[PDB]
C-alpha cells in the first residue's frame, strides 16, 4: 500500500556531508507533510525536520539548524535530507515519516537507513569456529558457536547453514569497543545432529567486501 | 522545547494483567495533538494512539489512551505477549517536535536458570596472536545475570565484553555472551580457565571451565 | 510583524458574529421564510449556506489570518496583478457607510421619539397626517398607516420632496442623530481593536438579550401562534421554482460577510495558529441561528396584528425598513406597558447596524493603515477625517429627500459590485493562487488541511454559486424606482458610475501594474502571479 523507502546512510568522517533519500510510493506524496525523524544508537527518538506538502514551510531542531536541509521533489516522489558538517552526535538512524496532520501524528514510517559518523577506519571481521572442549558428551543438544571479532562499521549478516538451521540460534548484538565491534552467535542442535553434519557459521561484511564461511570441527 | 518524560523506563508483566505507562510533559499540551508510538524490537515505530484516546488503525481493542495538560497515560487492560515492545509518546503542540523517553514493555514468566557453555580459543586465532575465552549464557530469566572470569582460581575483570539478546519473542527468555580476550602469550602462560554465572535462580554460582589438555 | 493582537479571542468571535448580525437578519430572513414555503425554505437557504455562503465565509477569515495584512496588502501580496480587488473592496466598504450609517440613526431617532407616555405614531389626528390615514396597514397605496404617516411625514418628511433632484432643506434633528452615531463609531474606533473589540461586547449581545424579552412578549401575545404558522408553514412546491434558490443564494450571500474586506481586517488581527476553521463555523451557525430566532420575534407579533388588530397577514409581513419603522411599533403601541418595548426595540434596531458599520469602517482603516504607514502612525486623526468626510456627505441623507438618496446607494453602492469583486477572490484563491498553496497555508496555521469538500467548494460552487446570483440579479434588473416615484435617466447612470468605479480597479490596476513590469507577457503574468511569500523565501 503505502510505501516509504530510506537510502543513502553510511560511513562518514566527522565534519562531512551526505545526502539522505526517501522514497515514497502508494499514496499522493504531494498531498502531505513529510519529516525526518532519527534513533540514536541509545534507541532515543528525536525529531529532525519538517517539510510542507508543497515544501513552503520547513521546521528544524535547533540541533540540526544551519546544518542539516530538507527538501521535496514532488515530481519524482522523493524526500531529501541534506547534511553537512556532520558530528558524531549524527550518528542514527533515519526515518522518512509522513505526517500531514498534526492532530493525528506519524501515521507512516520508512525502514530507516543508517548514518555513522566516525573517525574509526572501515576493517573487515575475523570470524573464528567455536568449537566445544575436549569431551565430554553429554547433553541432550550441543552448543556450537561463531565469534566475529574486530569490524567495523556496522552492520555484519550472520547466519548458520546459510539460514537452514534458524531454530536454537542466538545472535548476539555487536558491542563496540575502542572503535571496534565484536559480535558472537550460539546455535545448539541435538547431539545426534553434530558433528556427524556440517554446522558452518557464514558472516557477511560488506562495507569491507568480506564474506566468510567456517565449518565447526571438533579438533 | 517541550521535554516528555516516560515512567516506568522498563515494565515487565504477566500475560493478563493490566499495564499502565504515563508521559509527563515539561509544558502543556494539547490533547489532539498527543500520541503513542509502539516499536517492537528490530522495527520502525508504529502510530499508535493519536489525540490522547484515539486508537490507530489495526490496534486492538486492549489499548486506550487518556490524559491532558501535562500528564497522559498508556493503559493495556490484558496484556498479550505479541505486546512486548518500546512505547513512545509525542507532541505536535509546538515545534521542535518531542519524542517521549521510552517505556519498553517486557513479558514477565517463570525463572530459568542459564545454560552455561565455555570456549577456549580457536586455532585460527591463536596463529593471529590473539586469544578470546567465550562463555555463552543461554536461555535464562530474570535478566539480571553476573558472569565471573577466573585464571587459575584468580578472577580476571579486565578486558571483557558482555552482550545481551533482547528478551525471546518465544519462551521469553534473555541470553548473555561474555568474552575474554587475551594476548596469546598471556594465554599460554597459564592452564586453567573458568567462567561462573550468578544468577538468582541458584546461590550456588553455575560454572563452566576447561583446562589447557 | 509585530502586529497588535485581539486582546482575547472572544472580541475577535464578537466583532465578528457583530459584523455579520445586522438588520438584515431581522427584516429579510424572516419575509423570505414567509415568501417561500415556510420551513422549505430553509432547505434551499441550508444548501445555499453550506456550499456558498460558509465556504465564502471560511475562505476570507483563514485568508485574513494567514496573510496577517488588510485588503489591499493582502491580495496584492497573494496575486499581485489582483491587487485592483483590494481596492474594489475598500471603496465598496467606504461607499457602504455613506448610507447605512443613516439607518442607525432612524432608529436613534425612534429612539429618541419614544421618551414619551403617548406614542406619536399612534394616531391619525396629528398636524402631520392626511385625510387617508388608516389606523394601521392596509393594500391601498393611496391609504397609509398611522405609523406609516409618521415615519414619511414626520421623521423623514420625504412628501416635501420631488425626486432625487429635489432634496430640499436638511433636517437637522437627523443630522443630530447621524452625528451621535459617528461619534460613537469615532471613541469606538480611534484606539483600534483594543477598545473596538470591548465595545462589541455590549453592540453584539444586547440584541439577544432584547431578541429575548421580544421573543417571549411576542409568543405569549394572542394569535402569535397564528403567526408562527405564516413564519414557518411548509410549502414545498415553492422549492421547484428558481426564484426560491436565487433569494437564498443571495440571503446566504449578504448576510454572512464574505469578500468585503471585513472578515479579512479582523482575522488579521488573530494569533497565527488560532483555529479560524472553527471560528468560522461557530460564526456563521450564530449569524442564521439569530435570523431564526428573530423571525419568531416578528411573526409572533405579525400574527397579534392580524388576529386582534384585524389586518391581512400580507399587508403586515414585510421586509426592509417599513417592517422595523413602521409595522412592528404600530404593534408595539397597542400594547401594554408599549414604551419600554419600543424603548429596547429602538435600541436594538441601532446596535444591530453599530457592529456592521464597526466592520465596514475596519476594513477601510486597516486596510489603508498598512499600505501606508503614514496614516497608520496617525490613526486617531485618520478615522476622524474620515468620518468627518462621512458625516458631511451623509448630510444629503438627512435632508427631505433623502430617502431617495439612501435608496439609490443602497442600490448601486455594493449591490452588484462585491458579487464581482469576490467572484475574483474566488478564482484568484483557487485557481491562481492554487488551493494546494491555500490548504497548506491553513494546515500550517491550525495543524490540519481542509476536506476535499472544502476545496470542491471555492474551486468549482463558489464561482458558479458567485455567478448564479449575478446573472438573475442581471436578468430581473428594471430601472430604479421607490413607491410611486421614478428615478431620472441620470441618477440610474450615475449609480452604475458607483456600482463600477470600484470594480473597474480589477482590471485598471490590474492593466497598469503590467506597464511596470520588465519583461515579455508570458515571463510578466508569472511575475505578478507569484505570490510575495515566495519571493522571499
Ligand atoms: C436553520 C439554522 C438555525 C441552522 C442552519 C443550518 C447550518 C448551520 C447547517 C445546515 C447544513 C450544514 C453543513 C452540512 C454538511 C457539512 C460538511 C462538513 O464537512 C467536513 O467535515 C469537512 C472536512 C474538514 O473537517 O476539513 C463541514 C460542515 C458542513 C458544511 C455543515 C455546515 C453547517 C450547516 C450549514
Ligand atoms: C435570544 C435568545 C433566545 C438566545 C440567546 C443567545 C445568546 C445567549 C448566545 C448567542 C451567541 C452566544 C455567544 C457567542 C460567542 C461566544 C464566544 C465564546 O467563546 C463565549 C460565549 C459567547 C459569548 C456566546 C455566549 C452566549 C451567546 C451570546
Ligand atoms: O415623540 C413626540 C414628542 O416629541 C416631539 O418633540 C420632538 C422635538 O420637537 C424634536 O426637536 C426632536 O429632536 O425631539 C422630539 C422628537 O419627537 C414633540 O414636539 C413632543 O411634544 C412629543 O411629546
Ligand atoms: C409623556 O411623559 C413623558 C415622560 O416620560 C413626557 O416627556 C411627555 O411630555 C409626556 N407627554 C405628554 C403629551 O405630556
Ligand atoms: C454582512 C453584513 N450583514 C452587511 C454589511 C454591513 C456593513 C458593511 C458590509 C456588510
Ligand atoms: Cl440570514
Ligand atoms: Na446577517
Ligand atoms: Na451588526
Amino acid at each position: 500500500e503505502v510505501q516509504l523507502v530510506e537510502s543513502g546512510g553510511g560511513l562518514v568522517k566527522p565534519g562531512g556531508s551526505l545526502k539522505l533519500s526517501c522514497a515514497a510510493s502508494g499514496f499522493t506524496f504531494s498531498s502531505y507533510a513529510m519529516s525526518w525523524v532519527r534513533q540514536s544508537p541509545e534507541k532515543r527518538l528525536e525529531w529532525v525536520a519538517e517539510i510542507s506538502s508543497g515544501g513552503r514551510y520547513i521546521y528544524y531542531s535547533d540541533t540540526v539548524t544551519g546544518r542539516f536541509t530538507i527538501s521535496r521533489d514532488n515530481a519524482r516522489n522523493i524526500l531529501h535530507l541534506e547534511m553537512s558538517s556532520l558530528r558524531s552526535e549524527d550518528t542514527a538512524m533515519y526515518y522518512c515519516a509522513r505526517g500531514e496532520v498534526r492532530q493525528r501524528g506519524f501515521d507512516y514510517w520508512g525502514q530507516g537507513t543508517t548514518l555513522t559518523v566516525s573517525s574509526a577506519k572501515t576493517t573487515a571481521p575475523s570470524v573464528y569456529p567455536l568449537a566445544p572442549v575436549c569431551g565430554d558428551t553429554t547433553g541432550s543438544s550441543v552448543t556450537l558457536g561463531c565469534l566475529v571479532k574486530g569490524y567495523f562499521p556496522e552492520p555484519v549478516t550472520l547466519t548458520w547453514n546459510s539460514g537452514s538451521l534458524s531454530s536454537g540460534v542466538h545472535t548476539f548484538p555487536a558491542v563496540l569497543q575502542s572503535d571496534l565491534y565484536t559480535l558472537s552467535s550460539s546455535v545448539t542442535v541435538t547431539s545426534s545432529t553434530w558433528p556427524s553434519q556440517s554446522i558452518t557459521c557464514n558472516v557477511a561484511h560488506p562495507a569491507s567486501s568480506t564474506k566468510v564461511d567456517k565449518k565447526i570441527e571438533p579438533r | 522545547e517541550n521535554v516528555l518524560t516516560q515512567s516506568p523506563a522498563i515494565m515487565s508483566t504477566s500475560p493478563g494483567e493490566k499495564v499502565t505507562m504515563t508521559c509527563r510533559a515539561s509544558s502543556s499540551v494539547g490533547s489532539s495533538y498527543l500520541h503513542w508510538y509502539q516499536q517492537k524490537s528490530g522495527a520502525s515505530p508504529k502510530l499508535w494512539i493519536y489525540s490522547t484516546s484515539n486508537l490507530a488503525s489495526g490496534v486492538p481493542a486492549r489499548f486506550s489512551g487518556s490524559g491532558s495538560g501535562t500528564s497522559y497515560s498508556l493503559t493495556i487492560s490484558s496484556v498479550e505477549a505479541e505486546d512486548a515492545a518500546t512505547y513512545y509518546c509525542q507532541q505536535f503542540s509546538g515545534y521542535p517536535l518531542t519524542f517521549g523517553s521510552g517505556t519498553k514493555l517486557e513479558m514477565k514468566r517463570a525463572d530459568a536458570a542459564p545454560t552455561v557453555s565455555i570456549f577456549p580459543p580457536s586455532s585460527e586465532q591463536l596463529t593471529s596472536g590473539g586469544a578470546s575465552v567465550v562463555c555463552f549464557l543461554n536461555n535464562f530469566y530474570p535478566k539480571d545475570i553476573n558472569v565471573k572470569w577466573k585464571i587459575e582460581g584468580s578472577e580476571r575483570q579486565n578486558g571483557v565484553l558482555n552482550s545481551w539478546t533482547d528478551q525471546d519473542s518465544k519462551d521469553s527468555t534473555y541470553s548473555m555472551s561474555s568474552t575474554l580476550t587475551l594476548t596469546k602469550d598471556e594465554y599460554e602462560r597459564h592452564n586453567s580457565y573458568t567462567c561462573e554465572a550468578t544468577h538468582k535462580t541458584s546461590t550456588s554460582p553455575i560454572v563452566k571451565s576447561f583446562n589447557r589438555n | 510583524d509585530e502586529r497588535e493582537t485581539w486582546s482575547g479571542k472572544v472580541d475577535f468571535l464578537l466583532s465578528v458574529i457583530g459584523f455579520a448580525v445586522d438588520l438584515a437578519n431581522v427584516w429579510r430572513f424572516p419575509y423570505l421564510c414567509y415568501k417561500n414555503g415556510g420551513g422549505a425554505f430553509l432547505v434551499p437557504y441550508g444548501i445555499m449556506l453550506a456550499v456558498g455562503g460558509i465556504p465564502l465565509f471560511y475562505m476570507e477569515l483563514a485568508l485574513g489570518q494567514h496573510n496577517r495584512k488588510g485588503a489591499i496588502t493582502c491580495w496584492g501580496r497573494l496575486v499581485p496583478l489582483f491587487k485592483g480587488i483590494g481596492y474594489a473592496v475598500v471603496l465598496i466598504a467606504f461607499y457602504v457607510d455613506f448610507y447605512y450609517n443613516v439607518i442607525i440613526a432612524w432608529s436613534l431617532r425612534f429612539f429618541f421619539a419614544s421618551f414619551t407616555n403617548s406614542l406619536p405614531w399612534t394616531s391619525c389626528n396629528n398636524i402631520w397626517n392626511t385625510p387617508n390615514c388608516r389606523p394601521f396597514e392596509g393594500h391601498v397605496e393611496g391609504f397609509q398607516s398611522a405609523a406609516s404617516e409618521y415615519f414619511n411625514r414626520y421623521i423623514l418628511e420625504l412628501n416635501r420632496s420631488e425626486g432625487i433632484h429635489d432634496l430640499g432643506a436638511i433636517k437637522w434633528d437627523m443630522a443630530l442623530c447621524l452625528l451621535i452615531v459617528y461619534l460613537i463609531c469615532y471613541f469606538s474606533l480611534w484606539k483600534g481593536i483594543s477598545t473596538s473589540g470591548k465595545v462589541v461586547w455590549f453592540t453584539a449581545l444586547f440584541p439577544y438579550a432584547v431578541l429575548l424579552i421580544l421573543l417571549i412578549r411576542g409568543l405569549t401575545l394572542p394569535g402569535s401562534f397564528l403567526g408562527i404558522q405564516y413564519y414557518l408553514t411548509p410549502n414545498f412546491s415553492a422549492i421547484y421554482k428558481a426564484e426560491v434558490w436565487v433569494d437564498a443564494a443571495t440571503q446566504v450571500f449578504f448576510s454572512l460577510g464574505p469578500g468585503f474586506g471585513v472578515l479579512l481586517a479582523y482575522a488579521s488581527y488573530n494569533k497565527y495558529h488560532n483555529n479560524v476553521y472553527k471560528d468560522a463555523l461557530l460564526t456563521s451557525f450564530i449569524n442564521s441561528a439569530t435570523s431564526f430566532i428573530a423571525g419568531f420575534v416578528i411573526f409572533s407579533v405579525l400574527g397579534y396584528m392580524a388576529h386582534t388588530l384585524g389586518v391581512r397577514i400580507e399587508d403586515v409581513a414585510t421586509e426592509g425598513p417599513g417592517l422595523v419603522f413602521v409595522v412592528y411599533p404600530a404593534a408595539i403601541a397597542t400594547m401594554p406597558a408599549s414604551t419600554f418595548w419600543a424603548l429596547i426595540f429602538f435600541m436594538m434596531l441601532a446596535t444591530l447596524g453599530l457592529d456592521s458599520s464597526f466592520g465596514g469602517s475596519e476594513a477601510i482603516i486597516t486596510a489603508l493603515s498598512d499600505e501606508f504607514p503614514k496614516i497608520k502612525r496617525n490613526r486617531e486623526l485618520f478615522v476622524a477625517g474620515l468620518f468627518s468626510l462621512y458625516f458631511v456627505v451623509g448630510l444629503a441623507s438627512c435632508t427631505q429627500g433623502g430617502f431617495y438618496f439612501f435608496h439609490l446607494l443602497d442600490r448601486y453602492a455594493a449591490g452588484y459590485s462585491i458579487l464581482v469583486a469576490v467572484f475574483f477572490e474566488a478564482i484568484a484563491v483557487s485557481w491562481i493562487y492554487g488551493t494546494n498553496r491555500f490548504s497548506e497555508d491553513i494546515r500550517d496555521m491550525i495543524g490540519f488541511p481542509p476536506g476535499r469538500y472544502w476545496q470542491v467548494c471555492w474551486r468549482f460552487v463558489a464561482p458558479i454559486f458567485l455567478l448564479f446570483i449575478t446573472v438573475y440579479g442581471l436578468i430581473g434588473y428594471e430601472p430604479l424606482t421607490y413607491a410611486d416615484y421614478v428615478y431620472p435617466s441620470w441618477a440610474n447612470a450615475l449609480g452604475w458610475c458607483i456600482a463600477g468605479s470600484s470594480v473597474v480597479m480589477i482590471p485598471a490596476v490590474a492593466i497598469f501594474k503590467l506597464l511596470s513590469t520588465p519583461g515579455s507577457l508570458r515571463q510578466r503574468f508569472t511575475i505578478l502571479t507569484t505570490p510575495w511569500r515566495d519571493q522571499q523565501l
